């Protein structure tokens, strides 16, 4: 009970930056014996309850992805923004220099042998898109900017031994990269 | 008093008198922020990052182009100062569209080696995610522009260094973009002699060579090796990088000799790419079309044995490397000019070699060296290329010629 | 009239949404799973450098990074046109097959391993790798520990362990010194200690629920997979299709596969359907991973594997062992193969070599690379111009052919647990467990 | 040239039953001392690499240092010698060029006796500036 | 394609051997030819012995030269600070959603062509909208298209 | 059918080849007195890559032919 409460989410993440948190091996042990993980893509809770240290992987693509991470801003007091998706936008901004209607189409209709004679164009019930792949510091007030693709573990182990132990703390330079 | 002493960040700095404070600060110790001074070329002061303020004066000078005076104080890091570097920086990020994860100088961007120093956990302005062309119509040199933090170090070391002066700006303001002759791409440029002194100017990834590509990064290299380019006369010093038993990038040393580091095609792109051929390293046999590995002694015996019956009656000769270090061509010279006294040993060039040495020879009789130094050809007047095609013979040469042909007023005759 | 969601989908990579739509009775009248997610590895990379694209490709996914990894450098080195290098082969194998280790250790105990120990009606609160290690304190060490194995083999490889980089397109950019090559040898008894006790553990939970778990969402489809002459091959070989009873239904070179593979856009989702183009959507449709395999595989080359493998074989009427459940078994087998496959190329002297590259002019306009991915097949296939500029890429990836399979297995696993109303959480869980079963990177089925 | 080149072309203009050629394969080869090459009836190369255009004049193909295994010093017209470094070490045993050119002097009536290198002393020497009369030829 | 290969060769003798003379030699071949084809500035770098990159940069970082060809009648509307206050950025707008072109190029088939420059010199009678011949000192929302229409 | 076989002039094979890839072996020079083409190999160069085709270049690239009765007088060709 009087552990932590962190609680992670990917808005439009290759899972490489849970991945890191993951690669914290057997210092995972050590961090679950200190904190308890809420909301997050290792346990099968679905509404994201109150919690401490939000931390928040991949940008903005989506419309369902702005909502969870504005979600999660409302319910957290520090907010850790995982990877250069969320922190500069990262690979997913390759999509911004075409518009996404051209980034449905060469994708789902002249994608080198596919077969829909339709055009398709699969925006049925999933969420659309945005004009635009944002990082998380557009619709999201961030406190802890974590680098890298993705950031290493010993760079996630740090901000979090920073965050239980009650200060926010800014990423230092011989420990962060940018992939 | 030539030599002047200031005072950069309370460490006391000694100089001679025209020098800039970049370069009293570069001369003993100190670090100053600089993203478009390139050692050599002359100071342009764009990236405004280098910034340092004098005490008592409240504005902030570039320390790449304000000169030292005699005894000054000048404060290069506080918080102002790294304030305004991280929004420069911040700037730079935001204009143009930069992606690390994928970057081939991810490692050696010194805009990412300044973001890093300054700790730029973030973009601050909004990124304006405009298009810029990806120019890697060139086969070995690709410029994706949505890396270019706009420093012309690569228009200065195509323009001065190089002189077929095939980059520079295009528009003013925000679309100013670098391109090639005509606002044409690399390839179909007539005046690119592929040289890649634009690849090792351009800090910022923008700019680089495609077929060594994510291995020619300096930071992950395992040896640093200086040395000479064998390939022509010219012997332009080389910094190899070699990464795991092959060169995986060479840039060449010498920015303050008048060459300034432009090494050729030659030596930017076959010195590493020769690291990676087939490499024998067992005696072959010939078997008719296709070779077969044999033994040293087999092989050595199969081919004495040929070496014998064709020693008697002359009919035998030698095609040595003038590549070749003298060891190995005094060890040539010990078996072939001296055991067997062969008169038909040659050196793959041994037409032009004998030709210019017999040619000179009058003067060499008459007492004068009928030669100079291709340095001279900087300062000259009018240019006159006997016979040559200085570009598939000596290319830095030929850029020397360039220089003085386009940016120091000199006239071209040819005689062939 | 209504539906269910369960979204999000959790415990599994990318993201997703199973929706339950059911009548005005409240039973299902149809279930779909849409990948919710899209980024456009289709459309980001036409203009830039095919060499850019073995760094590019690996941010499809961090469970998979090396798979992307070496089917970019595959295709790169078919554009190129390079032989290549056999240390650069078994190099790519050995990292290759830490991949395999690394990705089913974290799918068998991180993400399917609370299910298969606790029961579907377990505890939220528990149902976790937190409660796993708090209940179980060794068996999540282990399962960590054979993660670290695979990804420490990578980091050694390719400098970082997500997103490593080390296949250039022509070859390899680092070997393996003797020390590391020991030091990853003298923890191969135990990581295969750690194999095989998952194994029996998994073999046990199958046993025990005898013939439920022998129908939780088992139809027959066709099998893809990747063979040399006769075995299991994992970075390279021909694609063979088995048919749903165990003849072998054209099998190909993986190059021209676009007269064998299609795609069906279904508007619900972002994932395509490839199939079988031949009998056509949603007929042709397939599975891949680690099922697949072991059904299209008649024979595996490893020792010891050999045993397990045969008693895999001895389950399923001709080889075709269709049960959706056993793709936990078959994981841990590929894991005991690839551990054991390590074994062999760490007994090698190639790997200390120092011969891995082979360079190359003449880039050709075509240059497909396909793998074998430990949730199935994987095929690069990247268009570049005589400039070597990218100018149309095509990759299906492994999620994608079991796309029909998931969505099926979702539909049977609802219409067996229907309740009018009050739509309990166990129920919910096999829903997700479905899922879970072939644990898809749905950031790589929609690139 | 004070160690090699001959006073006399005799390159393509004489038949040459046996020609060993030492090429590191770096600089493109003038295409008339090729075609030389390929019509002597045995040609032994001690080329470094496989490169095109000397496999295929070539009946022995022998291994070399390969520019970057070796060093050395490269005296030229201008004087000053330079000095080559071994950037990368050599992986493999060819175990000495000297070993050929011993067995070479094996089995061929001749010794070898390993001089000293000759110093290059700049046949051209500067005792003349701005003072200088014309060469009838 | 012959009638802009000696044209410019001539304007470029009285330049020979003089140095500077790029920015005149340029705003010669501007009012003869209408614009500066790239045959233009490719026979002005052969004959300057200027770089091409160089005669490029130039031509393009000063507003006044146009590399396209532009229009038999431009419509240079005022965007200085006397008409800019006055409200010249609503006649601007307008003028372009009703000739459908972008903000500084020609009509697809070389009638029109909006140049927004600075001040004509009008200040007093703001906001201008010169349309090539004279002042217009008015220019209110609805005066655009009885002027439009007449110089095409 | 068969692989292209260029013999040097004096018996080695130099640069026997699928004639598939031939672009990269073969070239034509274009002399100004003539309509036909000068081709030739391609590394040597015009006019030291030149070499000769027909019965002559053939036999001479032959090691041996197939059938049996012409086979002796090849043999006397060879000698
Ligand atoms: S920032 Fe990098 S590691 Fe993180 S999700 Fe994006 S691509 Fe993956
Ligand atoms: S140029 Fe430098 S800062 Fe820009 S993306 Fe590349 S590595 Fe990063
Ligand atoms: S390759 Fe050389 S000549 Fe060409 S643009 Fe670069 S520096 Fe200039
Ligand atoms: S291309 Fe590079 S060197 Fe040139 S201006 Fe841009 S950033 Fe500077
Ligand atoms: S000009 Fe080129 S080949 Fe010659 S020495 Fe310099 S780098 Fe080497
Ligand atoms: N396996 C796997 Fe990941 C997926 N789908 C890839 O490639
Ligand atoms: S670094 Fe001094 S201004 Fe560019
Ligand atoms: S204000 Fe527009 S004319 Fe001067
Ligand atoms: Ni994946």
């Amino acid at each position: 009970m009087a552990k932590a409460k962190v609680a992670t989410f990917w808005l439009e993440a290759c899972a490489g930056c849970h991945m890191s948190f993951l690669d914290l091996d057997e210092r995972l042990i050590d961090l679950f014996q200190n904190v308890e993980i809420l909301f997050s893509p290792i346990v099968d809770a679905k509404d994201i309850p109150n919690i401490d240290v939000g931390v928040l992987s991949g940008g903005l693509g989506n419309v369902e992805e702005v909502e969870l991470a504005k979600k999660m801003r409302e319910r957290c007091k520090y907010l850790v923004a995982w990877g250069d998706c969320a922190v500069f936008g990262g690979i997913n901004c390759m999509r911004n220099f075409i518009p996404k209607d051209v980034v449905l189409r060469e994708g789902y209709i002249e994608t080198a042998s596919t077969v829909n004679p339709q055009g398709i164009v699969p925006s049925e019930d999933i969420p659309e898109l945005l004009p635009r792949a944002l990082p998380i510091d557009y619709e999201v007030k961030v406190d802890v900017y974590v680098p890298g693709c993705p950031p290493d573990a010993d760079t996630i182990y740090y901000v979090f031994k920073e965050l239980l132990a009650g200060r926010v703390p800014k990423v230092p330079s011989e420990m962060m990269r940018y992939d | 008093m030539k030599e002047i002493t200031l005072t950069i960040d309370g460490k006391v700095c000694k100089g001679v008198q025209g020098d800039t404070i970049l370069d009293v600060a570069n001369k003993n110790d100190v670090y100053i922020p600089t993203l478009c001074y390139q050692k050599g070329l002359t100071p342009i002061g764009a990236c405004r990052m280098c910034v340092v303020q004098l005490e008592g004066n409240p504005k902030m000078l570039p320390s790449c182009t304000t000169p030292a005076q005699d005894g000054m104080v000048v404060v290069t890091k506080n918080e102002k100062l790294k304030d305004y570097r991280r929004q420069i920086l911040e700037l730079l990020f935001a204009g143009r569209n930069h992606f690390c994860m994928y970057c081939s100088q991810s490692g050696d961007c010194e805009l990412q080696r300044l973001a890093i120093e300054h700790e730029m956990d973030s973009v601050r302005f909004p990124y304006l995610y405009e298009d810029f062309e990806v120019d890697a119509t060139d086969p070995n040199l690709m410029m994706d522009h949505n890396r270019c933090v706009l420093c012309q170090r690569c228009i200065r070391t195509c323009s001065e260094i190089v002189g077929a002066h095939t980059l520079d700006l295009e528009r003013r303001g925000w679309q100013a973009k670098v391109i090639a002759d005509l606002g044409k791409r690399l390839r179909e440029s007539d005046t690119c002699v592929n040289c890649g002194a634009c690849a090792q100017s351009c800090p910022t990834g923008t700019i680089t060579i495609r077929e060594f590509a994510y291995r020619g990064r300096r930071s992950e290299c395992d040896a640093v090796v200086e040395s000479v380019c064998p390939l022509c006369a010219v012997g332009c010093k080389i910094k190899t990088y070699v990464r795991t038993g092959s060169i995986v990038r060479v840039e060449g040393t010498g920015v303050e000799e008048p060459d300034g580091g432009q090494l050729c095609h030659m030596g930017r792109w076959w010195l590493p790419e020769s690291t990676e051929r087939e490499r024998v390293t067992v005696p072959l046999i010939r078997e008719g079309a296709s070779y077969r590995e044999a033994t040293w002694e087999e092989a050595l015996a199969l081919a004495s044995a040929e070496f014998k019956k064709a020693y008697d009656q002359e009919k035998a000769g030698a095609i040595l490397s003038s590549l070749c270090t003298d060891e190995e061509l005094t060890l040539f010279s010990a078996l072939f000019r001296n055991a067997l006294k062969m008169k038909h040993i040659d050196t793959f060039d041994g037409d032009i070699i004998r030709g210019f040495f017999k040619g000179f020879m009058p003067f060499r009789e008459q007492g004068v060296r009928p030669f100079t130094a291709a340095h001279h050809i900087l300062d000259s007047d009018l240019i006159i290329t006997m016979f040559a095609d200085p570009q598939k013979e000596a290319p830095v040469v030929a850029s020397y010629i360039r220089v003085a042909c386009l940016h120091r007023n000199a006239k071209l005759m040819n005689l062939s | 009239v209504f539906k269910l969601e369960i979204n999000p989908v959790t415990r599994i990579e990318g993201h997703g949404k199973i929706t339950v739509m059911l009548d005005e009775s409240g039973h299902v009248r149809e279930t779909r799973f849409h990948v919710t997610q899209y980024r456009g590895f289709e459309v980001f990379t036409h203009g830039r450098d095919f060499r850019e694209m073995p760094v590019i490709t690996p941010r499809i996914c961090g469970i998979c990074p090396v798979s992307h990894h070496l089917a970019s450098a595959k295709a790169c080195d078919e554009i190129l046109g390079v032989t290549i290098t056999p240390a650069a082969h078994k190099l790519r194998e050995l990292m290759h097959m830490g991949q395999i280790v690394q990705s089913h250790a974290l799918s068998f105990f991180h993400l399917s391993s609370p299910d298969i120990l606790w029961g579907f009606d377990a505890p939220v609160k528990i149902r976790n790798v937190a409660g796993l290690v708090d209940r179980y304190p060794e068996l999540a060490k282990k399962g960590i520990m054979l993660r670290k194995f695979g990804q420490e083999i990578i980091k050694t490889l390719g400098g970082k362990k997500i997103h490593p980089w080390h296949s250039i397109p022509g070859g390899v950019n680092r070997s393996l010194t003797p020390q590391e090559r020991d030091a990853i040898a003298a923890q191969l008894p135990e990581m295969k200690s750690i194999a095989m006790e998952a194994i029996k553990l998994i073999k046990d939970y199958l046993q025990e629920g005898g013939e439920e778990l022998k129908e939780f969402a088992t139809l027959d489809t066709a099998y893809m997979g990747l063979v040399r002459d006769g075995y299991l091959e994992l970075y390279d070989g021909e694609v063979r299709i088995k048919a749903p009873r165990g003849r072998i239904l054209d099998q190909f070179d993986p190059k021209d596969y676009l007269d064998h593979i299609g795609e069906h856009v279904e508007p619900w989702s972002y994932l395509k359907f490839p199939f079988y183009k031949a009998l056509g959507f949603p007929h042709g449709s397939y599975r891949v991973g680690p099922l697949a395999r072991l059904n299209a595989a008649d024979a595996v080359s490893t020792p010891e594997a050999s045993k397990e493998f045969a008693l895999y074989k001895e389950m399923g009427e001709d080889g075709i062992v269709p049960y959706t459940l056993y793709y936990h078994y078959a994981r841990l087998i590929e894991a005991l193969y690839g551990l054991e496959r390590i074994e062999q190329l760490l007994a090698d002297p190639d790997i200390t070599s120092s011969d891995l590259r082979v360079t190359s002019k003449e880039i050709n306009p075509e240059g497909i690379g396909v793998i074998e991915a430990p949730r199935g097949t994987l095929i690069h296939h990247y268009q570049v111009n005589e400039s070597g500029v990218i100018t149309k890429v095509n990759l299906i990836v492994a999620t994608g052919h079991n796309n029909f399979a998931m969505n099926k297995g979702v539909e049977m696993v609802a219409k067996k647990y229907i309740t009018g109303t009050n739509v309990p959480e166990g129920v919910f869980n096999r829903l997700e467990h479905v899922i879970r079963a072939y644990d898809p990177c749905l950031s790589c089925s929609t690139h | 040239r004070n160690t090699v080149v001959s006073e006399n072309p005799w390159l393509g203009r004489e038949r040459r039953d046996f020609l060993y050629v030492f090429s590191t394969a770096m600089v493109p080869e003038e295409e008339e001392i090729l075609a030389a090459i390929s019509a002597t009836r045995f040609v032994v190369v001690q080329t470094p690499f496989k490169v095109r255009p000397l496999v295929n004049l070539a009946d022995i193909l022998l291994p070399a240092p390969a520019w970057y295994e070796r060093s050395g010093h490269f005296c030229t017209i201008e004087g000053e010698r330079r000095k080559l470094n071994t950037i990368v070490p050599p992986k493999g045993e060819i175990k000495s060029l000297h070993y050929v050119m011993d067995e070479f002097a094996k089995k061929l009536g001749v010794k070898l006796e390993r001089p000293e290198v000759s110093p290059c002393e700049e046949i051209f020497k500067s005792q003349l500036r701005a003072s200088e009369a014309r060469i009838v030829t | 394609t012959v009638d802009v290969v000696e044209k410019v060769k001539e304007i470029v003798a009285p330049w020979k051997g003089k140095q500077g003379g790029l920015i005149p030699i340029l705003q010669e071949v501007q009012r003869e030819l209408g614009y500066l084809p790239e045959e233009a500035l490719l026979t002005i770098s052969r004959e300057l012995k200027m770089p091409k990159a160089e005669v490029y940069g130039v031509a393009t970082f000063y507003a006044q030269f146009h590399l396209k060809p532009r229009g038999r009648h431009v419509i240079r509307v005022c965007r200085g600070t006397a008409c800019h206050v006055r409200g010249s950025l609503q006649i601007l707008e307008k003028v372009k959603q009703m000739l459908g072109i972008e903000e500084n190029e020609t009509t697809d088939d070389l009638r029109f062509t909006l140049e927004p420059v600075a001040c004509l010199g009008a200040c007093g009678l703001a906001p201008v909208m010169m349309v090539d011949e004279d002042t217009h000192g008015r220019m209110t929302p609805d005066k655009i298209q009885a002027i439009l229409d007449k110089y095409q």
